[PDB]
């Protein structure tokens, strides 16, 4: 049935919506301990 | 006698769509 | 109605009995327009002429008065549907087609309100409680006379038509004992007893319930595809198989004997006839997933 077969295609979208969220805070998480910079991590440069 | 219209390529660009999505978030993760 | 039976002669295409029944006599009952009469109408208009004895004499003219006082009322709803005259003599025509074989010009009031009542508009189960008030006496019982005769007006029918013998005849008397045997061998029958005996489907009054479920399946609109031509979204009947996975057949495929896959041993087959819930369609899904387990 279309019906069912639409709502677990947009269950899908939603998982991928979660990963994208989280994968995010993570992202924005690691950016900010980091002090990044393209020079190097912090006031260094590696 | 024969009618009948659903959009079919727009489904399977649509699968892959989400396919690629779903290869590329899992490999961020 | 020769032209609308030469309609009909084109329609042989339907392999089942009840299905073929249901089918004409819906397309009968739009046509004649006598799906626009209510129960409540045809009741006053028959309790205005006074033709309450199931047992009187009933001349060419009183059927004629009381087809005008149901069809004022119908034209008075219906003025862009309906035309009085041309309505009487089709109405007039079914009915002595049905219960006016000697051409004597007299027919008896219990078949008359049988068949107006079969084919109006109402609930199955307010036709059913209405044509037994009219078979019972007034304590509400019903003997096996009273039953013989409504059966007879009953079987009436269908040989007009010609599928009298695929319902088991002309013969009422088999479906007077299967009656009366479901009745614990009572002398009489009540209404509720005589619902039940009804919802049991017998060989000989399967037909209205069919063509009850027709005409709701008539606006039915599924989302389902076709599992031979296709057709998606399925509008009208829907049927699913209780065996195999993902088939769903509509009725203009399923009239004509076509089968995928071939049939089974056992090709179990649900038919629905209304818009599906969800969760019983799950239901059923995860019952075939556990039929073919097994």
């Amino acid at each position: 049935i279309y019906g069912w077969r639409k709502r677990c295609l947009y269950l899908l979208v939603l998982l991928l919506l979660i990963i994208l969220v989280v994968n995010l805070a993570l992202t924005i998480w690691i950016l900010k301990v980091m002090w990044f910079s393209p020079t190097g991590m912090g006031h260094l440069h590696v | 006698v024969y009618k009948v219209g659903i959009y079919g390529w727009r489904k399977r660009c649509l699968y892959f769509f989400v396919l690629l999505l779903m290869i590329l978030i899992l490999v961020n993760l | 109605m020769t032209e609308l039976y030469q309609s009909l002669a084109d329609l042989n295409n339907v392999r089942f009995s009840a299905y073929r029944t249901a089918m004409k006599l819906r397309r009968l009952q739009k046509a004649l327009c006598l799906d626009l009469l209510t129960l409540s109408a045809a009741c006053d208009a028959l309790d205005q002429h006074n033709l309450k004895q199931n047992d009187q004499p009933m001349d060419i003219l009183q059927i004629i008065n009381c087809l005008t006082t149901v069809y004022d009322r119908l034209e008075q709803e219906h003025n862009n549907l309906v035309n009085v005259p041309l309505c009487v003599d089709m109405c007039l025509n079914w009915l002595l087609n049905v219960y006016d074989t000697g051409r004597t010009g007299r027919i008896r009031v219990l078949s008359f309100k049988t068949g107006i009542i079969s084919l109006c508009k109402a609930h199955l189960e307010d036709k059913y409680r209405y044509l037994f008030k009219q078979v019972a006496s007034s304590t509400g019982f019903c003997d096996q006379r009273r039953l013989g005769l409504l059966l007879h007006d009953s079987i009436q029918i269908p040989r007009q038509l010609g599928e009298v013998a695929s319902f088991g005849g002309s013969n009422i008397e088999p479906s007077v004992r299967s009656c009366f045997q479901f009745a614990n061998n009572k002398p009489e029958i009540e209404a509720a007893l005589f619902l039940d005996w009804m919802r049991l489907e017998p060989q000989s009054m399967v037909w209205l319930p069919v063509l009850h479920r027709v005409a709701a399946a008539e606006t039915a609109k599924h989302q389902a595809k076709c599992n031979i031509c296709k057709e998606c979204p399925i509008i009208g009947f829907r049927y699913r198989s209780l065996k195999h996975f993902n088939y769903d057949i509509c009725q203009s495929c399923f009239f004509s004997g076509r089968v995928a896959k071939g049939h089974k041993m056992h090709y179990p087959m649900v038919e629905y006839c209304t818009p599906t819930t969800s969760g019983e369609d799950v239901r059923d899904f995860a019952k075939v997933l556990k039929n073919k387990f097994r």
